[PDB]
């Protein structure tokens, strides 16, 4: 009986090897595939960003701004409280490094003119709809849906941060 | 010699499911249904399959493909809509054909019960999918906020949701694979169908009083075939209206906008069908706790001939719990224009309502209500 | 916040069976043509589809022609303009969305050939949207390019006004009052999203009398077999 | 087979079997002209011409 | 009464029933055709194509 | 029993003609779509080739060769080989003009 | 008190099919191949879908799409290949199939050998709308060549023809056509399947030595599941042979060429397993009865059971008729090495030869060697 029933489990465990390489196909076949794993992954940036300025990015099919919140700038968005957004978000607790928010740039409520780069209350300033932008990318005038979006950025070291 | 059609092996079978079967002389209206359904679900598999010779499913040309259908080919407007007012019809009479089962109580054919679950599953997953299709704002946004869902899922959540994408977000991959899904789906379905069929005509069916009708039994063909017809022409008569007189009377205008990704739509809201569930969702505050919710609202019909505890198997001999069946039918009204509206002050409050008071009178309300009924009744 | 909903205006295709006003669609096509088409677009429609709705074939032809449309290339591989022909699609105005965007300040003008089945309201919408510019209410002070719409959502678009009064000549004759510029190009669009209306309504008639004479007599048929068992008298004779 | 066919009674059954047969072939025919819309044929019928 | 005529001559056997059926189906698509065009034209006067094609 | 039949003959023609007028609804949805009826009513001019040149061109989905024929053509080609050749045809008929002679790609073997 | 083996239901039709189900003792190899069908089936149903997970079927993106499956898509180019490969194990099965049926007299059963015709018949409309799919050179004229038959038929010929392209030749709409009908046509395919199932269990199967074996049956599940397996066993080997190894050794390189209808392919081949067929359709210059020809190739399986003269089944004891079927089937490959090469001499005049060997065989030398047959064994 242990040498046919050797026979049947040495069998089985082929065909177990054999089964799991074969799901295993099929499944990672339906995970993300090469050209999403080479565009829609991370894009790190460089310091090609002097201060102040805010360096057009095309990330993820959408707009990046990495603008380099100067002393200046982190100092106002601190100041401004969280209570007057919409949704309230503090400075530094949506931007981890405050020498460089990291920012998606869509204006949220269906894009109605925005101003891009140069803002009344920072350096973004939405005025079609009551959308006054911060410095941060934060929602000043009027409830507008929400604030400028930002996404997962990691800084690995200097010059070299990886976003979606 | 003999009779083909009780000879012939297909014709064996064909006769005793549809012809030759025993089915009880007093079944109502509400019986039809069970065969509009069928009806609707061969529509739906013809229709969608002349809507699949003209459709490309890509990011770049899905919207495209829809519009020239609906604009270009020969009479491709009649074949959209019949397949979009066709869905919801055939989720009108799901829903009718649920009621009567809870009315009547039909769920005592366990089997068969636990088989229309899995076919009611099934059919909310392939318009869910169906639905993503057209790729408008709607369909993208609906798309993304139902599968995000998923990520409350403990662990392995965000690794599922990632899978079902197909990448990182609502995206070409996503859209392809959703076709394929949409297309495999229905016939699945209708071989849950037979199967459901199947075990249903071993018990033979439940007529309206609850008891056995072997005593009364009338062979099909001669009056339940030109009773599903008549059925089915009623049937028709409403969807052909709704194709030819409101075509997107039940159905939101933003989604004839081509899906662009950036822009929120003002309402992010699913097909009609389903805000009974998301209602459901937007009621418990814990993400995982909407998700578990959200299943569980359809997972309960599983557990209703669990509990049954009147002695009565029907519910017309039963005005308490008459009350009870449409209070329900009522919160379930209640759940779907919530899930419409906005989640503001006036309509949390609503939601968080409808929703306990739906799960209590399932669970709570109809057993021991049923329990003062057979007290009532001496026995 | 606040929302205008669009009154429920008496438009002639509104009945069940009434069909759209063809004389109204051929005028609201010249009215997008020489107004509204410098910034927006149809892309879904081509000048073949206005034969046998508001244009003739060699109307539709001398349109057509009118205006210049890229081709493919030639055999030296370039790009060369040539009139268009019942084959080509409404020309865009605009080669890009980013060009559209940024030469009307920072607003897309959307393609309008669903503008009226996307919009919640339909025709009543676009006509109030377009007969309902004012000057704003005190208190509210827009940005200098955004004009004051009570019935755009957030009551600031970013559309100078698309039609005053007489800004057209309609070669039939009519005054081109604003009320009736807009009156025709909302029936314009809402061909354009719908064009099957008039065949929608027509065999939704035929549905209609095929339904009252066939229901009737299926239910005759249905009570015919049953009639055995509505009239079945029953009796028990037990020993 | 053909040699059990072949019977007088059963010319006998072919003949009575005629009448319903042919003009079975004959609703074949008018159903087929019908559905198709044969214009062919449609067009000597007299009321039936005017539709084209 | 004619209908026991009717009954006689083109209802009893099945197969001049599915004759008489086919000849209807001919006479009704056209005579349906014609009277449901004509009441939809008649409702919509001077809006269809048809109606103002002349002018042009 | 002629009263009951004929209320069966009544709704049996109408079902009839709303089955017609529905496979026949679909059947003409799977035909050739209004697009591709934007039919191969091509142009183009004939003149580019220098003499006795096919240019391909794509004008109903399968190619057409266009060409301004030799001028050998024009005057003699009727001339070669007259005799009977399988079938016989001359650049008279071919083609209305003298030159610039036109046809669809499509082989005759396959 | 009983087995839910034998009575629930959905396992007692199991049981009965594949569990308990009497088949004979002395089964040849031969039968495997009956399953290793399903199971291809199976795999081509499976495969397919997570294809179809990643194909549009636009004619701008086709080529395209199928080049992104096999170098982007994670671990894609094995399932493309596999089902490349998959469809000739697929026909290798049928062709197999189809002989074992008509060496051992299979076609007694005139159910299941017409059924089994309208599955022969299924399956190849289905393989040639997927070889249309990839839109490779390969692809697209082989699309029009097959196509243009149905010029030949009278009057409605041409209607028929523009009918099918949807146009005016094989174009964008075609090719979306051609996508929805190779997805529909499987799942008719396993349905034709079950019926033929059943019919043959109403009969049981067929030993080799063509004599009823109804006293050495044997239980099915302990001795030909495990049979099945190793079958299966040897097909995964030969089948992953061919993908691993060699892909592209039954397929053609052209195929890998973006379709250009303005010029085309040297030669223009179908694929090997209707390469038979096709040289048929070249043996006769009168193009109808070319057609007629290819259509009777496939339809004299329906006149086989006709034919069939000798007093016995099988071709066990009929050596005669042994001779004449491996004439048959080396007249057979024969046709297949006619068709690929182009029409020269003397592939035309042996072409000729083949052709009207394979009908004088079938329809002639068959039965009257038969007659001779019986005749030789005093009956
Ligand atoms: C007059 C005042 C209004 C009376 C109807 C409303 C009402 O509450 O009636 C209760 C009253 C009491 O119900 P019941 O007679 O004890 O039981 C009804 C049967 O269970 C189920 O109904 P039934 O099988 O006895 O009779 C069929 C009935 C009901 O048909 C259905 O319920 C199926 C169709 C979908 C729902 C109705 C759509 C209209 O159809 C109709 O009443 C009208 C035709 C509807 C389309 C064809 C069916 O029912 C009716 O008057 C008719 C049935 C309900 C119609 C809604
Ligand atoms: C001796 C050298 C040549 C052997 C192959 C040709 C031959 O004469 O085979 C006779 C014979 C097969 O035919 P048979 O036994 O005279 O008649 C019974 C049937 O063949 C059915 O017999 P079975 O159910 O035992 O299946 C045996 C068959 C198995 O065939 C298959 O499984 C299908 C073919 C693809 C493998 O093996 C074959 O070799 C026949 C097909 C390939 C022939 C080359 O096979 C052998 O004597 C040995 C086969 C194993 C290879 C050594
Ligand atoms: C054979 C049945 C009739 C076929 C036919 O073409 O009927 C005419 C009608 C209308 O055609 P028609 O009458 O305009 O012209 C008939 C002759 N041909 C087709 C060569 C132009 O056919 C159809 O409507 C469809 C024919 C194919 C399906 C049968
Ligand atoms: C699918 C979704 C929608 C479903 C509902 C709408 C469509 C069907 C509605 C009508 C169904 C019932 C009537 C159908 C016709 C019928 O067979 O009635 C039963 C009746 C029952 O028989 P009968 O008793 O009425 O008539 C036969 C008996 N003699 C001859 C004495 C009158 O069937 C027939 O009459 C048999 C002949 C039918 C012929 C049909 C084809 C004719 C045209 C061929 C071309
Ligand atoms: C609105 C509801 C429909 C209009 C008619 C009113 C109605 O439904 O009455 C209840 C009806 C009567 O059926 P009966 O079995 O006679 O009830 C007991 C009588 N003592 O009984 C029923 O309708 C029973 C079936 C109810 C469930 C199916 C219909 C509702 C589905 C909602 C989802
Ligand atoms: C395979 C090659 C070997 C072979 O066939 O050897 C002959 C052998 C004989 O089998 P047996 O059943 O013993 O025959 C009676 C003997 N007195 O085996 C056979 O005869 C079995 C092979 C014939 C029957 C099975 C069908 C084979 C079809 C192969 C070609 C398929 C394509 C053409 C037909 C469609
Ligand atoms: C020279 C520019 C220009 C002209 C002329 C113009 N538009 Fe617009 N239109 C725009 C721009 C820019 C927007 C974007 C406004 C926004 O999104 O905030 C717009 C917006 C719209 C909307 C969007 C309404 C909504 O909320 O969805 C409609 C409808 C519309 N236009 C129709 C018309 C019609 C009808 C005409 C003339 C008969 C017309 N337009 C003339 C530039 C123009
Ligand atoms: C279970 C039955 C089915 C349901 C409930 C269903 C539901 C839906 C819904 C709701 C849509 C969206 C329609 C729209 O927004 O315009 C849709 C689209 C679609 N369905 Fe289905 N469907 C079903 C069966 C099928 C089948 C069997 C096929 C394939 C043969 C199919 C093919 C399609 C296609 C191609 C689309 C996109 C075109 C369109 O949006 O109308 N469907 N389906
Ligand atoms: C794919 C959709 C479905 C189809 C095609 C279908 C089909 C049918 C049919 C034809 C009948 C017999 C007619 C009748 O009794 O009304 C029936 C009965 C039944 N179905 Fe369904 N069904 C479906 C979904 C469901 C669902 C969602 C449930 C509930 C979970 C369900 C539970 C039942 C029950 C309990 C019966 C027995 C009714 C009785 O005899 O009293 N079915 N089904
Ligand atoms: C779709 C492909 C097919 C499948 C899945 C299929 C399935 C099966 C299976 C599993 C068997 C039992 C195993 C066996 O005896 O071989 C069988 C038997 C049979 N099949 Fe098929 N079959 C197919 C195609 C065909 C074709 C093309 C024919 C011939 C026209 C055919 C005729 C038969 C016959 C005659 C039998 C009985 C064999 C015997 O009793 O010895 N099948 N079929
Ligand atoms: C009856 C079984 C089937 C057969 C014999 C079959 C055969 C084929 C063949 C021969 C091709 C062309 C392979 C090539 O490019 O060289 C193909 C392609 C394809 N088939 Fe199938 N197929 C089957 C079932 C299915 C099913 C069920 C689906 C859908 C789920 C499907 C989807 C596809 C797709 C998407 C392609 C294009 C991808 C490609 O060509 O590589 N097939 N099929
Ligand atoms: S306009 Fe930019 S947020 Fe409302």
């Amino acid at each position: 009986k242990g040498f046919s029933y050797l026979i049947t489990a040495t069998t089985t465990v082929g065909v177990a090897y054999a089964a799991k390489n074969a799901v295993s196909q099929f499944v990672s076949s339906m995970s993300a595939s090469a050209d999403v794993l080479a565009m829609s992954k991370i894009e790190i940036k460089l310091s090609d960003i002097p201060e102040g300025k805010n360096m057009a990015f095309k990330w993820r099919g959408k707009p990046l701004f990495v603008r380099h919140r100067t002393k200046k700038e982190i100092d106002q968005e601190a100041a401004v409280e969280v209570s007057q957004l919409r949704d309230p978000q503090h400075d530094l607790e949506r931007v981890k490094k405050p020498e460089w928010v990291i920012l998606i740039g869509v204006c949220t409520h269906l894009g109605c003119v925005p101003i891009a780069n140069a803002g009344d209350f920072g350096g973004y300033y939405c005025p079609c709809h009551g959308s006054h932008y911060d410095a941060s990318g934060r929602i000043r005038k009027g409830p507008a849906p929400l604030n400028l979006e930002v996404p997962t950025y990691e800084f690995t070291s200097d010059d070299l941060v990886i976003v979606g | 010699m003999t009779n083909i059609r009780k000879s012939h092996p297909l014709m064996k079978i064909i006769n005793n499911a549809f012809i030759d079967l025993p089915a009880p002389s007093n079944i109502s209206s509400w019986w039809n249904f069970g065969s509009l359904l069928g009806i609707c679900l061969i529509l739906q598999i013809l229709t969608g399959l002349f809507l699949a010779m003209h459709y490309t499913s890509d990011t770049t040309t899905a919207f495209s493909s829809v519009t020239h259908i609906c604009r270009d080919v020969n009479y491709g407007w009649v074949i959209r809509y019949l397949h979009a007012n066709g869905a919801s019809m055939f989720f009108i009479c799901l829903f009718i054909h649920v009621g009567r089962g809870l009315y009547y109580g039909s769920y005592m054919f366990l089997e068969t019960w636990n088989i229309g679950v899995v076919l009611l599953f099934t059919v909310m997953a392939t318009a869910f999918m169906g639905y993503v299709l057209p790729w408008g704002q709607m369909s993208f946004w609906g798309a993304t906020v139902i599968t995000n869902l998923l990520s409350a899922i403990p662990y392995i959540g965000t690794d599922l949701v990632e899978w079902i994408w197909g990448g990182f977000s609502v995206d070409k991959a996503t859209l392809t694979r959703f076709f394929a899904f949409h297309f495999i789906l229905p016939f699945i379905i209708t071989a849950l169908a037979a199967v459901h069929l199947l075990f249903l005509h071993e018990t033979g069916s439940n007529n309206p009083t609850g008891i056995s009708s072997d005593m009364d039994k009338i062979p099909f063909h001669p009056y339940y075939t030109i009773k599903d017809i008549l059925g089915a022409l009623f049937m028709m008569l409403i969807l052909l209206i709704l194709v030819l007189f409101s075509p997107d009377l039940l159905g939101d205008p933003d989604n004839y906008t081509p899906a662009n990704p950036l822009n929120t739509p003002p309402h992010i809201k699913p097909e009609w069908y389903f805000l009974f569930a998301y209602a459901i969702l937007r009621s418990i505050p814990n993400k995982l706790g909407g998700v578990l919710a959200l299943v569980a609202s359809i997972l309960i019909l599983i557990l209703m001939p669990m509990l049954h505890t009147s002695k009565q198997r029907s519910m017309m001999f039963r005005p308490l719990s008459q009350c009870l069946f449409w209070m329900l039918v009522a919160d379930l009204i209640t759940l779907t224009w919530i899930g419409g509206q906005p989640v503001e002050h006036p309509f949390i409050i609503i939601g968080q309502l409808a929703s306990i008071l739906y799960f209590l009178i399932i669970l709570v309300l109809m057993p021991i209500t049923s329990i003062i009924e057979n007290n009532l009744l001496k026995w | 916040d606040l929302e205008l909903h669009a009154p429920s205006y008496p438009w002639s295709h509104r009945g069940l069976l009434s069909s759209l006003d063809h004389t109204s669609i051929r005028r609201g096509f010249q009215v997008y043509k020489q107004v509204c088409s410098s910034c927006h677009s149809m892309d879904y429609v081509a000048y073949r589809h206005l034969v046998g709705v508001c244009y003739t074939e060699e109307e539709a032809k001398a349109l057509a022609e009118e205006v210049e449309v890229q081709d493919g290339p030639n055999e030296d591989g370039e790009m060369f303009m040539r009139p268009g022909k019942l084959s080509d699609y409404f020309p865009k105005p605009y080669p890009n969305p980013e060009a559209a965007r940024a030469a009307n300040n920072g607003a897309l003008p959307p393609d309008l050939s669903y503008i009226v089945r996307a919009r919640h309201g339909g025709e009543d919408y676009v006509f109030s949207l377009l007969t309902g510019y004012c000057e704003p209410p005190t208190g509210v002070s827009l940005r200098e390019g955004l004009y004051f719409n009570p019935y755009f959502p957030g009551q600031a678009i970013a559309m100078a006004p698309p039609i005053y009064n007489e800004v057209l000549e309609f070669d039939d004759g009519t005054p081109a009052t604003m009320s009736q510029v807009a009156k025709d190009v909302c029936t314009f669009l809402r061909w354009a999203s719908e064009p099957e209306h008039d065949h929608r309504k027509r065999m939704g008639l035929k549905m209609l009398m095929m339904m009252g004479l066939l229901l009737p007599l299926v239910y005759a048929m249905k009570r015919h077999k049953w009639s055995v068992l509505k009239s079945r008298k029953l009796a028990y004779r037990p020993p | 087979m053909l040699s059990r066919f072949l019977g007088p009674r059963y010319r006998e059954l072919a003949r009575n079997w005629i009448p319903t047969a042919s003009m079975w072939g004959a609703v074949g025919a008018v159903g087929l002209v019908w559905a198709t819309d044969w214009r062919l044929i449609l067009d000597w019928v007299p009321y039936i011409n005017g539709k084209f | 009464t004619l209908t026991a005529r009717l009954y006689s001559l083109l209802f009893r056997r099945t197969s001049t029933f599915a004759l008489t059926i086919a000849v209807g189906a001919l006479f009704f698509e056209r005579a349906f055709d014609q009277g449901a065009d004509a009441i939809y034209e008649h409702i919509n006067q001077g809006k269809l194509w048809k109606h103002i094609k002349h002018k042009y």
